[PDB]
């Protein structure tokens, strides 16, 4: 009936693993009794995972709170985080992140490493955007798993970032990639604009695109061919995302959300930003996100600029 | 094949 | 001895022709007694030329003032500007120029059309750059005539801009284009940043750059080739004439003559020399938007050339 | 089923002539098939007219396009524009206006003079105010013809502006002219303000008003008397027409602020759009913004000597 | 009851 | 040899009376030793006068200070200011006045009412601009007196402003009212510009001009009359008083010691017309009333010198 | 059937006295016939009173205009105001207030002191706001007298304001003072930020508070108590009637917002109604004689007190 | 005798540790030759230490270069810095910090972690402020190691900061805490006025003081006397002590022209108050913590010394 | 030749 | 009873 | 004497 | 040869 929250600290250890070899099996255990659950990386009081599960109180105490305490808590004992030498070194970054993200909690002392912590239920009344979001995560948790397996299997993470954010653009937009590429470039540009060495960075990203042009131009052609049917995750992600698009279109045709025209470039804008929120879930840093969008747009230029 | 993302190549 | 200033008004007529067929004769006809003279294009109070002549007060009334009034006025009465219908229509342009300007002279009413006005002598002191700047303009006046001829005989003005900007950046910077292309991109980026439709624009310019990549890259190599000498005439003319100003600039950043506006020799003498090139491009009648598009194109062109290394 | 667009280039000829003797007969030719048609002046790639006609694809090919190619084409061959000597003279202004207006498209070279071009249908289905705007333009096309003809025959375009601005102010404001003479002076003040020699301009415009005061007030009472009349026989003809044509656009607008459609809103809200529409008409008739402001300012002043001494 | 003057540079 | 300063708090009391029946006799009682003297109104820390007197410390102790303490102090005791119930109420005004002038002094608490305070000598060296301003004030003190009497026995303070600024514009400009009437409007416009009811102000002021067009226009010719040439007192006095200053203005503009705030034209007039505005402040005219007067002046010059 | 206006000039006289000894009796004198009356203070053309009564013109000449000229005019003869020294001394402050409150009308020359002018009726229709305000002023008039009569005997007007301000934030907000004290701090801080010596006047206040901490905190605990109880009595009457008389006003304002006839004066219902009602309180205190400065000081002290009491729990 | 600096990159690991097991040994191994040697910590191109030392060109190439690259270098290979994930992730802090300090230079890329890099003699601005301040960095380098392993044990750095600033304010002003509390609030109220959520922070902080009130009123009364007595609290009398030579040194230098009794009084006041704040930055508390501590002090101050 | 009316609110 | 309202 | 309370979100 | 500078070609 409610959303229950857990905090897993895992400061200096690979989160990719905690997810595939701890949280995924914990979730898989109470899937019968509580199939609605999702997890999110966060930074406050130490790098960590926050788990959010939708069940009744005593279903929590009987099958969910043990699965987590035991499966996940097991992993923690198997492969502990070494810890972070100085938590205070991150303090001025985090104090900034606090005010910047609106994060209201204490920042020091750090919460104990390799530890689970029940954090009760989430505030009480939720907005309607909060709960389309919650649904998006849950609905996509398989694709989180699908992708983190291949990353650990040797595959470049930014390349999945690429294909996803490209294919989202060619599929779930009003007019395909020849139109939606603007939004890609717009995304990178909002970043670059705020960097002091924005210009030397644009030169780096343009030099890099130049050297490896045939590479990006081939792969864009492929991600686009396959977003509209020889690649797996693409039409997995595409088919997985269409229902949130047209649900979102309905949920603005009625009008409950653009506090932060709208059935077109308003639905798609929601789908694409979830495709970004997903990338954060896969561990991709902001800098590589922007870097990947910039490469797409440039790539988009050489292929769809000639029409 | 995977795309190179090494920009100080 | 003194800098004497004249205003020629030409609101709608072909400015290029008043420069070639009016001002050039005049300047010649008093070259003997005063050969240090230049002219600028400006917009304030209506499109107009500003003539700058260095001479004595005697020689002004004696030979040059009558050369302008007769020779330029001859041009004016022979081929008058049909004038512009609604001078106030230009306000959104001349105010947005007023800000980036820092002029605060009256934008209106417009000086009368097809008329010469005497404007006396420049202020009283001239900063070391004011002098150095006027020398750049005087020495490159022939460059102006040569480019406008070609324009009148069909040549593309933006292509000329490309050559000059790229050439300057290679020949006269410390490391040549490999290093200098950054400053090319920097000049376009300061413009895109200030423009709300900035993103849309970058798309437009990258599309266009990809559409013709082989052209721009082969062009850039051709021009960079004639700097360090060739197939292009005006490029090393440009370099040759600019180099002495670049040299005079360095030795004036060393002794410390302008500290208000090796890297006094590097990003300093070359900063002024490339800004001069841009001021020259304005003098050829290139709009700011067109300058910025040519730089950005030069930068992307430089990426597929000096960046695959 | 769509809005189809044509461009006709007329860089340097009498644009009103093209409108009265080219575009009007062509519109008359396909009216029975497609009576939602209108046209707007515009600057990009040389002065040109923009024709907008609402019809099905089959009707465009069979009646609308042939009418325009043949009738307007005839005007263009009979009475060609001489052309502009040097178009680049306008490039810096055009770059600027393309920025302020969100005008994407080339700026040079200009489109060939004395020429028609199909520009296809309007992007995709439109906003709500858009549609209200097209209705307004369509409905006031006869109003355009009547004025342009009267101007060509020697009537003062600034006086027509005067009448239509006064009339819209009086009839379709809540309080009429005594309250809404404020809105008139305001619209003039935004321009006087934004202008480095405003003070000298205000002097000139007040010198002018002073030098000719009785004419402006007798005229002001006139337009006002005629605009509130109701009896199809008052001093001026078009004024009632204009009021009579504007009212139901405002009604559609008040209702269209009294159910959240676009942006207190029954009142001064639909009158704000109705007066903007009037200003958009004057631009269509060839009046410069400067002449408009001048019209507004003289109108405010005239109202002071009328509604300010009682 | 006719055309209003509108040359501001009447003088 | 030095400029000595006195502050006289008089918060609610009739500042015209303190001037006419207090400071004016005091100033006469030491004229013999110290004829360079003036006074200014001000609001900071309470409505108060500032007294400016030039002599030696010796004349100061002997004749000036006892003159002020006895004569002005005498006025203060006979007609004390009742005070202001609530000084903080004035901050919506003073705070605004402090940024407008660029004041930089505390605004609170107020100096005690009905009190003379010695403030010593004016830091030290004066600008050429200061010296010329102090002299303008000095030489026009009787003109202040001349206005406050008329105001006290009934006259409209605004009408006196009207007559003064119109005549300064006609008699001391490059080419009379037809050219100078611009500066008038320009002065009003700069205030309307920065007021968010600007446009509604202009309608009030123009309706008012319209209601009363022939009053202002006939008043304007008359002021324009006496300026050039016998039927208006202060006007011709105000002009004759003022002409030696603009000549002094032009000379030190040409020689060059001022232009921080071609030159004997739009320079001498700029300085003397702005000194006229400073006189009207001294007369107790509010900025609002002055701008109003200026607007109505300009409008009236439109109907007179606009039908050319 | 409409709102009639009266102007009573009383420049330097004791205003709290004109209220109680001249105006209130006149009001009782026609209170069977015209129960709907209220008065306001204002500055324009000299410190005065604005009287509003709503009846017909035929009740006007019969029973309301006479009881004003007899009982009010009777006060004016018996205790006439001295006079202000110089009207023009106030002009520049009045200019600034007129810009601020958008006033309109002559600022100069003042109306004659100690005179009574009948000003006729409010235009034709009043906004939804003005109608609610008028009701509020009328309903709170006996709260004025009570407060003033306590003032006439040396009770501290700021202390009345402290009680009212605190009681409204506790009773008529959603979370009571623990949540609403914020709106008490916010008000004072708005004032302090306007003053270029804000940070110095703050600690003058934060200091004056701490010297008296025990007196403030335990009156705030006590005012809140008389604000919530749930009884036919408490131990501070006037707080109880204040609250009880504002609750309808809150409800009627939340209703009015919900249906769309206000938003000048979950959130725009409840929270809009709270802000209207705390604002009506402030408007009352100005009617009691409180100076804006005194009001900001009282709010600042309430918020210090609240922060203590509800922080220590 | 020319200020030779260095740079120690050490990103992730405990910055307090190579101060105590890397910099402190080094400053012994050349303690004799060159006396004065201090360090500051910074963020540009990576969190790092900027070490300074006054000396000669061969003094450095002989002992203190091989001193610094034996023990510091011996450490950097002992407990290396881990490295950091996304250096570029700090740009939202680094872009912001640059614009407050004003300092220029590339914020990116980051200098290679665990490396010492020699960086020369810094430009001629040998003004007396810096020399009077680089005294204090080296003169209180004890007090840095001092407080830093009180931190290593498990003492709270904020509490220390509270102690030092409150003490500093108490013994070092003219009129003690009762008047210098003002100084402490302004420092805090400067941060509040500058930030977005400014008015809400002020609320967080003032609420938090009242909750925990007597904890602060009692630690203040205690800190107060350990500065005032001529021993309850260790690090307090020890800091008050070091700082009053340096107060007197700035005392003197201000009256006599070398710097900028109203700044012999409120002159050596800030000189020493800012040193504290700067010391504080050296210990390692964020500017945010410093501003909170100052706010709390001023709150606590106003309860004890404020009913006076 | 009287004193000028100045009550801009006289209507 | 009444609260103390003296600031300075 | 003990350490200081310094957590403003302790509630 | 001259570069194409028509961005909208």
């Amino acid at each position: 009936e409610r959303w229950w929250r857990f905090r897993v600290d895992y400061h200096a250890g690979p989160m990719d693993d905690l997810i595939l070899d701890g949280v995924r099996p914990a979730f898989a255990a109470f899937a019968a009794q509580a199939p609605m659950a999702y997890f999110l990386r966060h930074w406050r009081r130490g790098p960590h995972l926050r788990i959010y599960v939708s069940t009744t109180r005593e279903a929590l105490e009987a099958v969910v709170r043990p699965a987590i305490e035991h499966v996940v808590g097991g992993y923690l004992r198997a492969r502990p985080s070494p810890g972070m030498a100085d938590p205070s070194a991150f303090l001025p970054l985090h104090e900034r992140l606090a005010e910047l993200e609106g994060e209201d909690g204490p920042l020091m002392p750090w919460s104990p490493d390799n530890t689970i912590h029940a954090e009760g239920e989430r505030p009480e009344p939720l907005t309607v955007r909060d709960v389309l979001l919650a649904d998006f995560y849950a609905d996509t948790t398989p694709s989180v798993y699908h992708a983190l397996e291949r990353v650990r299997s040797g595959a470049s993470l930014p390349t999945i970032a690429f294909d996803l954010v490209v294919a989202t653009a060619h599929a779930l937009s009003t007019g395909g990639l020849p139109v939606a590429r603007t939004s890609l470039r717009s995304h990178a540009e909002a970043y670059l604009a705020r960097r002091s060495d924005g210009v030397r960075l644009r030169e780096l990203w343009r030099d890099h695109y130049a050297r490896n042009r045939e590479a990006f131009t081939e792969r864009l052609i492929a991600v686009a061919s396959s977003a509209e049917s020889h690649l797996p995750h693409v039409r997995e992600w595409v088919r997985r995302l269409r229902p949130i698009r047209e649900r979102a279109r309905a949920l603005l045709e009625s009008g409950e959300l653009t506090l932060e025209d709208s059935p077109a470039f308003g639905a798609y804008r929601l789908v694409i930003n979830c495709t970004y929120l997903h990338l954060t879930r896969l561990g991709l840093t902001p800098h590589q996100r922007f870097l990947v969008c910039h490469l797409a747009a440039d790539a988009a230029a050489d292929v769809y600029g000639i029409a | 094949n995977d795309l190179p993302m090494d920009v100080f190549e």
